[PDB]
DNA sequence: TAATTTGGGAAATT
DNA sequence: GCCAAGCGCACCTAATTTCCCAAATTA
RNA sequence: CCGCUUCACCAUGAGUGAAGGUGGGCUGCUUGCAUCAGCCUAAUGUCGAGAAGUGCUUUCUUCGGAAAGUAACCCUCGAAACAAAAGGAAUGCAACGGAAAUUAGGUGCGCUUGGC
């Protein structure tokens, strides 16, 4: 509509408690600041050397010991803390990927074989509430993972690929599935509660009381709790998330940007409806707990004209240029910081490990390529970084400029083009596109992906198309500058593509 | 016993009316897998207690599947080609993990079963004679044809190719068949390197194995690093852990050595004795580890494990290895390491037979020259 | 007032 | 060792698609 | 030592001099690059436990298959790294929409045919 989704990834630093039990936590932490009170940070000198917190002794007290958290599970005996919490979100993940699993088959066979193949995309709304939605509400005895499982159904049942059998029932395969949750939001209705406790972004998940299984099974001993419904008899889980690293970011006091939408959520002026649990890193035995909230903001609507029409395309000297339709003002995404990633990631290139067959042999195919594994990942995050930092700048380019309709190059035109700077000195063109469309949205610009008709060659201003100035001829002189026989090659290219011509 | 599996070109066999049938036997069977193993899974599992043997499976796959798949076709081939491929995909315990869900085809990838007759080649295939349905269903449009027993009405049908399975090539038709099937004169030759450390290689043949230093020059790098570090006792902890890896890793290139030669059946196998590529001027070990690494304790692996394998090994001398020729034997005099040096370490060149390539796979297959 | 449940009814590839 | 061709198995990478609801009823 | 960087200089470099430096990683609490403090590093390593599967050995048959065992497997799960789970833990610059699935192609290895 006039609005965007988009999620705010949080890690989750413990679960929260009692307004009774935080207030005897909180005052334990100042009981031991005041106990311990030579050199201090800087909050401990305006309470001496300046030293580093990890250095300071006035931080250091605070940490608190099991001493007091046993103090603790004495006193408040029903009170919940982070054994219990990740032993429920284990068991929330299994029983949330067999429920996806299960369910899927059960839907198939209630559409196809019982139906006879009667259904539209309407009684498919019918077929997920009835089947897969009652499935999982049998299991969990919780609306919010029951219908934050129908949702998670619902994206990867697609019912006329599935009749014309173009590919096949979805189902997964993975020890980290994620536990999503739905609260409705909007009219009487406004999502999860988030509250903030003394600037803290604390967010708490409607949930039932939880009595671990007395004959636990052998072969699936994570199976540990049985679930009260929520209706009946519920205990509610607070978590509270880490806001501190960017409560420091310099974006925590601006008008836009990540930094402003969870200082939006914190405050109530932005609900979520949608959150999604899972881990994220091995720490110790235990991991590190992400929740992915989903809210929508709305589009940042700074002046832009659709009579103003630009361009991108793939470039061989610059991996991306920006034209406008009769501006003569230009982009080049410099291929700098593009040259020290190609450097790491020959570096990140274990031939023999992948192939030998006599190395790391004998504990399965998970470690066999374990240290691969673990280099496209690090990898993969730079190279996503990387092409949000390009977004970033295209999208300032033509904002500067006021454009608001941008015609890139088809995802075709770019990944066979055969003089892309991928191409030669080398890609996602899927993430590289997406995310540029995507940061343009926000704006307001809007992304027509266009087709190429003779673009390299064809000239920018009179109109002639050449066949002397092919990839060969050009490769030839080493990729010369541009002329035409009727009256820079790369900038040529993009103003091609800045053509409303195209379709 | 192993079953070799050819997969050969339909380029002729008329030739749309072919085509029509495949496409519409291939959807049809996809539905009957693809409705079969969901079916099944929704009778032990989401139905059934979550409990039932291979006993059920039997009379489900026997009864259900083998009955639709055969009063559909009306041919024997398909549905029990069928029969055991659904049997094969519906794995009971696989599936009582619920590790996963159900190995679910498009209708595209998934092969037509079938079960002879050739000629040099022309196939010839038993199959019914098929009369297109004079009502077709509005939904159904792709099936056209219905098609007869193969003993009432046998049409049985022909291909020209440029168990027996047909289907799409990744637009034109591969046809599959498997079929069941279950030296001391042939000499090798191993020989140190100057980019590779070992290299292998077999007399009169064209097939080599070459020992990568990656994991060797990566450790070595580490290893001086620490070094380098440590220089502003652990220097002789890191000496005695360095030689358990150079120790692990000589093992792991006598293996793959062992087993590039057992492959290619070389019953002899012949290397240079322990000076010869102690001072080699020109060996890899010599001119990148400064002539500092266990010899000795290689030879003995590589001999060792090679004669854990059935293979001899001789001990042969090197007889002017980088410079003299492997396919005629003209010694290239200007071939001095010091020529190699002012360059990059080129390939190989006799100017007399002119036969130019790796210098260390030139020298491998100048030691395995027997008379040597 | 918050959590829970319900929503509807065919048509392809060369 | 590579190339060509295909099969079998598992993993990786790219591209695409879809969701992140809303209304009504029951504790 | 460098298939490390830079200063150069010679003939794209697994060239020569000078200085420097993990030249690989882990934690620092959303991420990337660079610093910084502490650490691990034989890590492109070494190995543990297991039985779902590909295979294998033994049996059984109502010959589709079934039951046992092994343990070779890109077989399965897992194993290094800050301080003393609960904000004990940085500095600079830059960014921050995530999740699930499908499909395709490819990489990697073994074998059945053939050559250079
Ligand atoms: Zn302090
Ligand atoms: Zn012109
Ligand atoms: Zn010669």
């Amino acid at each position: 509509k006039n609005t965007i989704t988009k999620t705010l990834k949080l890690r989750i630093v413990r679960p929260y408690n009692s307004a009774e039990v935080e207030k005897i936590v909180a005052d334990e932490k100042n009981n031991r600041e005041k106990i311990a009170l030579k050199e201090a940070c800087s909050k401990h000198l305006k309470v001496t050397t300046q030293v580093e917190r990890n250095a300071c002794l006035f931080c250091k007290a605070r940490k608190l010991d099991d001493k007091f958290y046993q103090k603790l599970r004495g006193q408040f005996p029903d009170a919940v803390f982070w054994q219990e919490i990740s032993e429920i979100f284990r068991q929330l993940q299994k029983q949330a990927a067999e429920i996806y699993n299960q369910s899927l088959i059960e839907l198939y066979y209630e559409i196809f074989i019982k139906g006879k193949g009667i259904a539209n995309a309407s009684s498919v709304e019918h077929y997920l509430s009835d089947v897969c939605y009652t499935r999982a509400a049998e299991l969990f005895k919780n609306a919010a993972i029951a219908s934050g499982l129908r949702s998670k159904i619902k994206s990867n049942f697609r019912l006329k690929e599935l009749k014309n059998m173009k590919s096949g029932l979805p189902t997964t395969k993975s020890d980290n599935f994620p536990i999503p949750l739905v609260k409705q939001k909007g009219g009487q209705y406004t999502g999860f509660e988030i509250s903030n406790h003394n600037s803290d972004f604390i967010i708490k998940i409607p949930f039932g009381r939880w009595q671990v299984k007395k004959e636990i099974d052998k072969y699936r001993p994570w199976e540990k709790f049985d679930f009260e419904q929520v209706q009946k008899s519920p205990k509610p889980i607070s978590l509270l998330l880490s806001t501190q690293r960017r409560k420091r970011n310099k974006g925590w006091s601006k008008d836009e940007g990540t930094e402003a939408e969870i200082k939006k959520v914190m405050n109530g002026d932005y609900q979520t409806s949608y959150i999604e649990v899972k881990r994220g890193s091995k720490i110790g035995e235990k991991s590190a707990w992400m929740l992915n909230l989903s809210i929508d903001v709305p589009k940042i609507d700074k002046g832009v004209d659709p009579s103003i029409i630009g361009g991108i395309a793939v470039g061989v000297k610059s991996p991306l240029v920006c034209a406008i339709n009769n501006a003569f003002s230009r982009y080049s995404i410099s291929d700098n910081d593009l040259f020290h990633f190609n450097k790491k990631m020959f570096a990140r290139r274990r031939i023999l490990l992948k192939k030998n067959r006599h190395k790391r042999a004998g504990h399965g195919a998970k470690n066999k390529l374990k240290p691969i594994t673990i280099l496209t990942e690090k990898s993969e995050r730079f190279r996503k970084k990387l092409i949000e930092r390009w977004a970033c700048e295209i999208a300032d380019f033509f904002i500067k400029n006021k454009v608001g309709t941008v015609q890139m190059e088809n995802l075709e035109s770019m990944k066979r083009k055969e003089d892309s700077y991928f191409n030669i000195r080398l890609w996602p063109y899927a993430e590289m596109q997406n995310k540029i469309e995507f940061k343009l949205k926000q704006y307001g610009i809007e992304i027509r992906k266009v087709a190429p008709n003779n673009t390299s060659k064809t000239c920018s201003k009179c109109g002639h198309l050449n066949n002397y100035f092919n990839f060969e001829y050009r490769k030839k002189n080493k990729f010369p500058h541009f002329k035409c026989e009727k009256c820079n090659a790369d900038y040529n290219a993009a103003l091609n593509i800045s053509n409303p011509k195209l379709k | 016993t192993i079953t070799k599996t050819l997969k050969l070109r339909i380029v002729r066999p008329f030739w749309q009316e072919i085509s029509e049938i495949f496409r519409q036997l291939q959807k049809q069977a996809a539905e009957i897998y693809n409705q079969s193993l969901i079916e099944l899974y929704y009778e032990i599992f989401i139905k059934g207690k979550g409990i039932a043997n291979a006993s059920s499976v039997e009379h489900y796959l026997s009864d259900v599947c083998y009955t639709r798949a055969a009063e559909l076709f009306k041919n024997a081939a398909i549905a029990s080609g069928l029969r055991s491929k659904i049997k094969s995909n519906f794995r009971l315990k696989e599936l009582k993990n619920m590790k996963s869900g159900l190995p679910t085809t498009k209708s595209d990838n998934f092969p037509i079963p079938l079960v002879f007759e050739i000629s040099n080649f022309i196939i010839k295939i038993p199959f019914g004679r098929w009369q297109v349905k004079k009502e077709i269903d509005k939904y159904r449009p792709w099936e056209k044809f219905d098609f007869e027993q193969v003993q009432k009405s046998p049409k049985p049908i022909s291909l020209l190719l440029s168990y027996i399975e047909v289907k799409r090539g990744s637009s034109a038709w591969m046809l599959n068949l498997s079929i069941d099937v279950p030296d001391p004169s042939i000499i090798g030759g191993i020989a140190v390197g100057v980019k590779s450390p070992l290299v292998c290689a077999i007399n009169n043949a064209f097939s080599r194995y070459s020992i990568s230093d990656n994991d060797l020059f990566h450790f070595n790098k580490k290893m001086f690093a620490r070094r380098r570090i440590l220089l502003k006792k652990p220097i002789t902890i890191l000496t005695e852990k360095s030689e358990r890896f150079r120790k692990k890793l000589i093992e792991r290139w006598a293996c793959e050595i062992a087993d590039f030669f057992i492959k290619n059946k070389v019953g002899t196998v012949q290397m240079e004795n322990l000076e010869s590529m102690k001072r080699k001027e020109d060996s890899y070990f010599n001119i990148r580890l400064r002539g500092f690494w266990p010899y000795a304790e290689m030879q003995n692996k590589i001999e060792f494990k090679l004669k854990q394998y059935g293979i001899e090994i001789r001990k042969v001398a090197p007889n002017n290895t980088s410079k003299t020729c492997s396919k005629c034997g003209h010694l290239n005099n200007y071939f001095n390491f010091e020529y190699r040096k002012k360059n990059k370490f080129p390939h190989f060149k006799c100017e007399k037979c002119n036969f130019k390539e790796n210098a260390d796979y030139n020298a491998a297959l100048n030691i395995s020259n027997p008379k040597l």
